[PDB]
């Protein structure tokens, strides 16, 4: 049950406080507050301090990658309503829709990367289209196009986004008033989506390779420290704490280490 | 009726997908671009008149459907119901001058709204004058017969 | 009850019961005693 | 239309088509023999 | 006013509560609120409740019934709108096309006709042309209209207007998106109508029924209970609360036995 | 905040009770309860009534109208009922079937504007049509619509209302028998529902013309009566209360009395 080291109850309650609330704070960087480390670390200076706190980081990162990967949102919500904006309103507008409009090319700009597409070239030619049906001609509103009463506040939203990708809401597109109708509201609702989509994507994949890597760091430095000693249940902890790890095969490793944190707790010199 | 609108920044390109016509593979361009005024033709009545039966017609029909629905007519009170409330779904909300009408109005907004289309007569049948029977080869002329 | 051909009078069920006698206050003509004014359906099987 | 149903309902349902303003229609056989002895022959008859 | 009996002041102003809040609470039945009958109940146990209760008990179902007939609500207005439906839309269609409907047009003008039990008979045959142009090759389709989630609003509606007749709530079917046609969702308007319309005055008739049953049974009761003295104040009594109660007379007899309760007080041991 | 601590603190609970419940007490009227003016009399004889009740009873008529408007009620509600009711039965009463009536229906919209003597021939022209529906022959009646017993209840109704504009009760004339159809009993609604409309209105008028020749008069007793002395305060005093009042002046007028109440009750001689 929760486990953790030689703690305060204040601590153990302000750990366990953060991460059931990890949601609805901003800027979930872990990294980028440093209030959750002197809460993990213990006391009494370097002493009694190095190998108790450096296990107790690694459960602390351990359990918040849990905690991310069992908490994600799905974004393949918001990619669904991508294929709706892509698929029913521009290749109609193409086809269904008449004069010009080359169909091999733009059907394949927008038909290859389903998957795994950052590709900002293609938000580019769009832009060039909703632009020539705007009014001016450069490109320096990459969203909303003639208008910026909205465009800081969909900075706000993209930025607040980075901060809490557990977190992300789609802003909305003001329907009594847009310079054309339904296409221009469409392509811009387009790349609104595939801009959020890509953010989130790789705001993800940042905190996880972040706590991957923190996680890989520890294990060295908790085992080099463990290795001198010859008792069983020093090495028994050792081959514990040197199984390997993937984001993916850490959940159960949780679980094995709460059970095994039944024995490692007095395995600790 | 596009040329007289404003603030439309599609507008050249919506002059041009009207301009650029297409029949049988010859290509034309209807010369009536962004008023040059070579020659528009300018059609100033004929679009007022068209928008003149557009805006006077549904209170005209208003004004004989209700009323003598007693007869069994059966058809015409329910047609203009669903023709007039599914276009202009709020009918009547401000009114205008809350019904109060004379019958001389009334004889003056259908007899207007009647010369407007006897008078709109010419741009509203085109006549045969040839029926081509024949073609001749490589398409210099024809042999048609004469009619109206 | 009125349940045969005969043995169904009107005049002596609606004073009986009330529902019967709004039932014939509504329509007066089934208060005739010449025809089958109507029984249950159920009871009134006329080809049967 | 026929309808059948078993005793130990219907003296316990009897009063609903009374209760109800349901009128039941003409059956043929009363539709026929109100007319007459001529005027059975004679095209008007619904039932010739 | 509010004569009641000998009841304390609490109970007085307990009934005057809910006989004024009548079309305000819901399931509006003296069986389904017990409440009120031991709010009735006197003081000092059964040797003055085997008559005062018979009393007061019909003091309630009187002012019960007062209140229901003061306090409906015009039903007529919603079957002017059925008018205004089944008229403009059925029979006109039927005529304007598809003229073989004509016995069913014969059935719509009877169902015009103010019989509606059996006029909402055979909703369902009248429900499949509806269901026809709604989902071309005809089905056999549920009784409530196309969309799932308004079937089930209806529902709900339905049983918040039988459990209270006294405040009811349209619907308002219609809807700009229209995959249903127009005259088909006049149909769906027309059959939720209807049911409303016959759910309404079924569960009225029904607790206006149910009243002035157990007003004469209290009569009947109550007189049989007085039958035994002979004095004149008795017998006055006796007279009074002997004569025959309808509707239309229950609110007349009201006032009568107001300024008999004047001496029925102290014309009762 | 609430002036004149020189008063008994019973009588200042007086007027502070009066104005608190005069929106529930019957009969909204500062002339039909003497009481309040004769608890407003000024200790120590008529030597300081001569002065002081001029400016007591000043105060009292500024607030009178201070508190009705501001706790005028909204008649635009009841005129919502009527409107929806002018517009929806009439129209489906002519236009609908045997018209007739147009004129009258010019007649009924030129007089909605503003007219209320035109309200008065309205209640004739349409007493004449519900005649005409209720029994099915034309024939005149007067002031009669239907319900003798209602017909009595209505005229207690608007004695009410007139008593008593700030606290109304729509009657819900209708009935749940059906004698008299759903068009009859909809002209029953509507010239109840204009009798009582045009009844809150001129009551209304009746108490703020009262309200503003009562405080006009004061005006005049009162610098009549402060007219003698010389001295500073008093001119000021004079300076102060001589300015000239209208219905929308009136609430600044009670701040700045409020802010200087200090100088003017040293100004009191």
């Amino acid at each position: 049950s929760i486990p953790f080291a030689w703690l305060d109850r204040d601590k153990v309650q302000r750990l366990t406080n953060f991460l059931s609330n990890l949601e609805n704070l901003e800027n979930v960087d872990l990294r980028e507050h440093p209030y959750v480390t002197n809460s993990c670390v213990v006391r009494e200076g370097e002493d009694v301090d190095e190998l108790k706190t450096l296990y107790n980081t690694f459960i602390l990162w351990l359990m918040y990658h849990y905690v991310l990967s069992k908490r994600k949102p799905d974004y393949n919500a918001i990619w669904q309503d991508i294929t709706k904006l892509q698929n029913v309103v521009n290749e109609y507008l193409k086809s269904k829709g008449l004069n010009k409009g080359n169909f091999e090319n733009m059907f394949t700009n927008k038909e290859k990367f389903e998957s795994q597409f950052s590709d900002i070239h293609r938000a580019l030619l769009r832009l060039g289209n909703s632009i020539r049906w705007g009014s001016n001609v450069p490109i320096d509103t990459p969203y909303v196009n003639l208008t910026a009463e909205d465009s800081s506040e969909i900075e706000n939203n993209l930025q607040d986004a980075e901060k809490n990708m557990l977190w992300y809401t789609v802003y909305n597109i003001n329907d009594p008033w847009d310079e054309n109708g339904y296409l221009v509201t469409s392509i811009n609702k387009l790349v609104y989506l595939g801009k959020l989509f890509v953010t989130l994507n790789q705001s993800w994949s940042k905190l996880e390779k972040v706590a991957m890597s923190q996680i890989v760091t520890t294990q060295n430095h908790l085992s080099g420290h463990l290795r001198k000693n010859e008792n069983f249940n020093a090495v028994y902890s050792q081959r514990v704490l040197q199984t390997p790890l993937t984001g993916q095969r850490v959940e159960s490793f949780l679980k094995i280490i709460t059970s095994d944190y039944e024995i490692i707790k007095s395995s600790l010199e | 009726l596009i040329a007289v609108h404003r603030e439309y920044n599609e507008m050249q390109t919506i002059i041009d997908e009207l301009c650029s016509i297409q029949y049988r593979d010859v290509l034309i361009k209807l010369p009536d671009i962004v008023n040059d005024k070579q020659s528009m033709y300018s059609m100033k009545t004929a679009c007022i008149s068209l928008s003149m039966i557009t805006a006077m017609a549904p209170d005209i029909v208003r004004t004989y459907i209700d009323r003598l629905t007693l007869e069994d007519h059966s058809m015409l009170l329910i047609k203009c119901q669903e023709l007039l409330s599914k276009r202009t779904t709020l009918s009547t909300q401000r009114c205008g001058q809350l019904h109060a009408t004379d019958i001389k109005d009334e004889l003056k907004k259908i007899k207007s709204v009647l010369t407007m289309i006897d008078q709109i007569n010419s741009l509203t049948n085109e006549k045969t004058y040839f029926v081509v029977c024949d073609v001749s080869a490589d398409n210099r002329m024809a042999t048609c017969i004469y009619k109206n | 009850i009125p349940f045969h051909r005969f043995f169904s009078d009107p005049g002596i069920c609606g004073t009986m019961n009330a529902d019967i006698q709004v039932f014939l206050n509504t329509f007066p003509h089934y208060q005739r005693n010449d025809g089958g004014f109507p029984l249950p359906p159920p009871l009134a099987l006329e080809f049967y | 239309k026929i309808t059948r149903e078993n005793p130990t309902r219907i003296l316990q349902t009897l009063y609903n088509l009374y209760e109800s303003r349901q009128e039941v229609p003409k059956n043929t056989n009363v539709l026929k023999n109100e007319l007459n002895v001529e005027d059975f022959y004679k095209p008007d008859n619904p039932t010739l």
